[PDB]
RNA sequence: ACACGUGCGCGAGUCGGGGGCUACGAAAGCCGCCGUGGCGCAAUGAAGGUGAAGGCCGGCGCCGCCGGCCGAGGUGGGAUCC
RNA sequence: UCAGGAUAGCUGGCGCUCUCCGCAGUUUUAUCCGGUAAAGCGAAUGAUUAGAGGUCUUGGGGCCGAAACGAUCUCAACCUAUUCUCAAACUUUAAAUGGGUAAGAAGCCCGGCUCGCUGGUGUGGAGCCGGGCGUGGAAUGCGAGUGCCUAGUGGGCCACUUUUGGUAAGCAGAACUGGCGCUGCGGGAUGAACCGAACGCCGGGUUAAGGCGCCCGAUGCCGACGCUCAUCAGACCCCAGAAAAGGUGUUGGUUGAUAUAGACAGCAGGAUGGUGGCCAUGGAAGUCGGAAUCCGCUAAGGAGUGUGUAACAACUCACCUGCCGAAUCAACUAGCCCUGAAAAUGGAUGGCGCUGGAGCGUCGGGCCCAUACCCGGCCGUCGCUGGCAGUCGGCAGAGCGAGAAAGAGAGUGGCGCGGACGCUACGCCGCGACGAGUAGGAGGGCCGCUGCGGUGAGCCUUGAAGCCUAGGGCGCGGGCCCGGGUGGAG
RNA sequence: GCUCAGGGAGGACAGAAACCUCCCGUGGAGCAGAAGGGCAAAAGCUCGCUUGAUCUUGAUUUUCAGUACGAAUACAGACCGU
RNA sequence: UGUGGCGGCCAAGCGUUCAUAGCGACGUCGCUUUUUGAUCCUUCGAUGUCGGCUCUUCCUAUCAUUGUGAAGCAGAAUUCACCAAGCGUUGGAUUGUUCACCCACUAAUAGGGAACGUGAGCUGGGUUUAGACCGUCGUGAGACAGGUUAGUUUUACCCUACU
RNA sequence: GUCUACGGCCAUACCACCCUGAACGCGCCCGAUCUCGUCUGAUCUCGGAAGCUAAGCAGGGUCGGGCCUGGUUAGUACUUGGAUGGGAGACCGCCUGGGAAUACCGGGUGCUGUAGGCU
């Protein structure tokens, strides 16, 4: 989140339901569904030789600075962030209250601010 | 038998097919459509430029001598801080020697 | 069918301002327009000699030739599929000076001067623009009060 | 609004950012009647917007906390000011319900709107909820339980779980 | 008939297709003093016509030239190479 | 020229130049541009109602003129301050959405040369050399660039919003974006366009949009709270038949009255006199009416409710009760139901049916399933300008996936006779993403037909072609190969 | 060099209207024509002098295929006007 | 659904008196597809196109008959409205007519739909080929939303429906 | 403090009336021989310096008009995006962002460039 960001998300707003992760759910994410985008192939980050010899130059050597730089956004976010193939999460277990709405009135669509991560179990 | 007058309804779509590609811009415009005047004094210009070509290489070598003039007067934690010199491998080359060593 | 023509749907466009008709102002013709300068274009009512086509009242192109009166501008126009990059003779009381390249070079002075100074102390000073960043923690102090409470008004039928 | 499930009363106090003008903007408080957080920030907004000339991205909010009831074993009458819009004008109402926390009298009064004038979560404001005594009602569906010595029957108790068998021999019985 | 792509042969050339020579075969082979000729290597003008790079150094701050030395541009980007 | 062509656009194919700094159907930061929506008329142009205060610049009219001054109530005209209402072809103001440009080395900051341009002036401008400065100067995403040849098409239609003409149209004509056409799939019973979601061949899981009495997968939950009875109930986007008006049906509310100073009624006793005051005055003894409308007498006397009604003698209408005992009255408002509600074959919330809903409004928990989403199998395409010529073997030493640019380096000094597969290189192998499709375009066919040059030391009277077949199989398919029968020369 | 439309007020015959004189006058006038824009020591009105409404290459704008015509805008070389 | 038809809502007035027995101005909301427009969606390798005769069925916006409420219903006669489509709704002169108008009868002589019901059911008077006459228009060939006269009406033996 | 000449932005500078203007300026003012032009020396052109701040001009004043600039109007009108929201419709409500305009109420009433004087 920046200036930049927060008004290129609203405009995409009832295509979209996102909000503020847990550490948990970033754990989660990139150890069960982590992939890398090396040579731009979608390859499962099984090793941590795969991470080194990619982030190399950012001092981002395994799993557990990959999710730090992730979480607490560092400096080499961008590197990091694009490196990580876009993450292929399964249908809601339980299903949705309404796609088609905002969040605040009923819908599952919009700014979901600290309840995003009962989605991400739920599709994870 | 009537028709359809006019639309622009499929056109949008069509433009951004191939995509909206912008003039090929590049260093070195032409001169075309500039003032004929200024524009053939700019060509004597040109023409009379190696007219004084003794001065331009004898000021490039004099001041090539302002180079040589004054280029030879001109001369977190403690413990991941040591292990990062550790662990990576010309640094490290002989901090690990002394730790194969110290099994003995 | 429209009307062709050239001056079709410029009533407002090409009009003079309420209270700004008549004489035009000198020093308009004693700005001094160099070859690649960026310059926005804005056809005036008063002087009918050199105008750029409504085509182009409002945009923004750069000069490539300066003549006595007019200069040659540089103005990306759309069509239907393509842009083109097209060459206009237009008189120098319908053209400014565009003030985006004057944000510009103050930046590139500015970054310049900061890299003259703090090059050789080691402190690093970041150049580069941030978009405005997410707001940091604070406390917000009631000094003594207690916040007032608003409810909602009663509806009442004015008019 | 969507009125889901039993609502929480929150605590939604707010302020304008400090610019240069003031940098002391003063603070002010709401009392949200929501499903969670989410709505109740959004909700705070919607009334701010209308009170005040405050706004999202001109302002923050502060803080937003649920309020606990303070005596959830007490039954209490709940006197609450109603702005619902009909579908021609809009009209003010005074409704008593009869509850242990007010947050369930707020959804005993979303329900009872909605099955009565067929008024929805996005129209009904609540502007004031009142605790009062059984001396200050003037509903008499509120006021019949008024009664210490209270006495009635459960007259004609219709059998559930009907399916339970599907097949019985006996008819039901009614009276007990 | 034309245009463009593609494969092959020779290359400032190229091509015998018409002609001649000595069962398959009415094929294949050969000619060069059989390239006449075609297309190519030069354009532009209605035409008569014309028809594709230069500085410097002396003698005659200058000659129409007598000569003398060397001579197919420059800028920016450019796979490879050094 | 209007049932057609040429011409751009959209399409495909062939590539080629580069990359292991460039671009963008986006945003941010700057910076201009605008005259729609809205607003305005005590601001211009135009349309527009209303009283005011002034007055002659105006006329009139009658008022005491012999004639004219003043004049006097003046009325419209006029001026001034106000007031009600408007504009696609008006406007001072004036948005949201929007349209250009800029965000660096195609740049900076230094010297130095040229000019027949320009001049008080190496002044101004432009062009030329040789220099030195990377922290690559917003966010995010992504390999870009460029040239040939080119088929089809040039009847369109639908929808959200804006919008022109028409009473309106499943009408005619526009803007923007999305669809159908060219496209199946789950829902809407049904349906070119709606809602969900786009498809290689399958198993497991789970969802969307919709559902869950039975048809019909799933509520056979001891679901929650109200509302409503219909002798025409009601029942889900597009959508498939209704309004004004109204109800002492019923359920909420709003405002104002009376309430032990004792209410809607219940039933009496009384409604008097000046006065046959009034206005024109057939008539106003109150009585098509109109206007004055008090009192002498008090619990009621009101110039009043209908009266045969010109009134009249005369029945009847507010009043305080005589009997009687606390909570009522009055006007709006909005839910559901009802009236308003009439068409022709018999009849359609999809049907049956449903009223402690299987209806209506607001909400739990659980459950059902798409060709969508996750995991996995198999096929193909595309990408990696991917890997393999190292099968380097008694002359051998079998290594080169591994976070960090480089040599498993080389010399001179200080018994047993062994070791899988491979590599039609036009082959074989490894990893990742993808797959709708009409007109149209290209590729690959160990798909098929008939004849010619080669070739199979091909097949065939111990039975060729052809034909028939509940026989055996192969291939994604075009097709094909065997078995049995018939047939008789390819 | 002046200033317009309209108005106020004065002046023999002369009035609602001939002519003179002063004051107010943001355009309420005029600019050949339709309409929009524009303009006040002017683009209007009145005077004086004239022929740039002349010869000649290219560039560009508008319609646009980014073609022609028509019309236009900035230059350059002449000869001229004021 | 403009237009044609039919129905409400309000109450200014009509009605000796008296808004509402019966009516209803200025306004205003609907319904219907028995009117005429408006449109071009279906049909131009064909859906036989005017009327009448014949014959069945359906609708109600009720003319008559049954049962009823109300009148400015004394009786008789008549008018308004309700449940209500079971059975009726005719014979003729003129016209090709649909429509119209008149005679007579009658309880009453109500209005409609079914591809503006119904041509392998008829008929052929009307329109609407080819022959001719008149009038107006055209120089003429010819034209007429003028009048007039004469002018070929085919097939079932198939499937279903019905008997 | 302030003027003159030439200006830049072009009403915070304009309009109505009143008051005060030291010193140089700017003016009104005085004339018509030469220059020059008119019906007319009023204007224009010219040669002057007896007078005068009366006017122009300057500074200031006014519960002034206008102009400028805030507040209010008002998170009102409108508007980007969204929904199998309400409604017979006409049109509404909500979510997600943006957000005006009169009447009405305050405050202000020229800034300044070069060159040359006066105090």
């Amino acid at each position: 989140l920046n200036k930049a960001s927060i008004n290129m998300l609203r405009i995409v707003e009832p295509y979209i339901a996102w909000g503020y992760p847990n550490l948990k759910s970033v754990n989660e994410l990139i150890y069960k569904r982590g992939y890398g985008k090396i040579n731009k192939k979608r390859i499962a980050l099984t090793d941590n030789t795969l991470i080194a010899r990619s982030l190399g130059k950012y001092n981002i050597i395994c799993m557990e600075d990959l999710i730090h730089e992730i979480y607490t956004v560092g400096k080499h976010f961008k590197e990091a962030n694009n490196f990580l193939w876009p993450f292929k999460l399964s249908s809601p277990r339980g299903g949705m209250k309404k796609k088609t709405t905002h969040f605040v009135e009923g819908g599952d669509a919009g700014n979901r601010e600290d309840q995003i991560n009962r989605l991400i179990r739920r599709m994870n | 038998a009537k028709s359809k007058n006019h639309t622009t309804h499929n056109q949008s779509r069509k433009w951004h097919r191939n995509g909206i590609k912008k003039p090929r811009s590049q260093r070195y415009e032409s001169l075309k459509g500039v003032d004929p005047k200024f524009l053939r004094n700019m060509r004597f210009a040109k023409k009379h430029n190696k007219k004084g070509l003794k001065k331009m290489q004898a000021n490039n070598a004099k001041a090539m001598a302002a180079r040589a003039e004054a280029i030879k007067a001109l001369v977190v934690s403690r413990k991941l801080h040591r292990l990062a010199y550790i662990a990576h491998p010309k640094l490290g080359r002989r901090a690990r020697a002394r730790i194969a060593r110290g099994l003995r | 069918t429209n009307t062709k023509g050239k001056r079709r749907g410029t009533r407002y466009m090409f009009s003079r301002p309420f209270r700004k008709h008549g004489v035009v102002p000198l020093a308009t013709y004693m700005r001094i327009y160099k070859k690649g300068d960026i310059v926005d274009i804005k056809g005036m009512g008063t002087v009918q000699k050199g105008m750029p086509h409504k085509c182009y009242h409002g945009k923004t192109g750069r000069v490539y030739n300066v003549t006595q009166h007019a200069v040659g501008i540089v103005v990306n126009k759309q069509v239907k599929g393509k842009i083109l990059a097209k060459r206009i003779n237009v008189r120098i009381e319908h053209i400014k000076h565009s003030k985006s390249r004057d944000s510009f070079l103050k930046r590139v002075k500015e970054n310049d001067q900061k890299k003259k100074e703090a090059k050789e102390k080691g402190t690093w000073v970041q150049l580069k623009r941030q978009p405005a960043p997410p707001r940091e923690a604070h406390f917000v102090r009631t000094n003594g009060k207690e916040p007032e409470l608003l409810e909602p008004i009663p509806y009442e039928f004015m008019a | 609004t969507k009125a889901s499930g039993t609502l929480r009363e929150y605590k939604v106090v707010g302020r304008c950012l400090p610019t240069s003008k003031s940098p002391a903007p003063p603070l002010y408080r709401m009392r949200i009647f929501a499903p969670n957080h989410v709505v109740a920030k959004s909700r705070f907004w919607y009334f701010v917007l209308e009170l005040k000339k405050m706004k999202k991205s001109s302002g923050e909010i502060v803080y937003c906390g649920q309020v606990f009831e303070k005596s959830p074993l007490r039954v209490k009458n709940f006197g609450i000011w109603l702005r619902y819009d009909s579908r021609s004008g809009t009209h003010n109402m005074y409704h008593e319900y009869r509850d242990l926390i007010m947050a369930s009298a707020v959804t005993q009064c979303y329900r009872d709107m909605g099955a009565r004038h067929r008024a929805r979560a996005h129209s009904i404001q609540v502007m004031k909820v009142e605790e009062m005594a059984a001396a200050r009602c003037p509903r008499p569906a509120v006021k019949q339980f008024h009664d210490s010595r209270i006495r009635f029957p459960l007259p004609h108790r219709v059998l559930r779980r009907q399916h339970k068998p599907r097949f019985t021999a006996k008819r039901p019985n009614t009276f007990f």
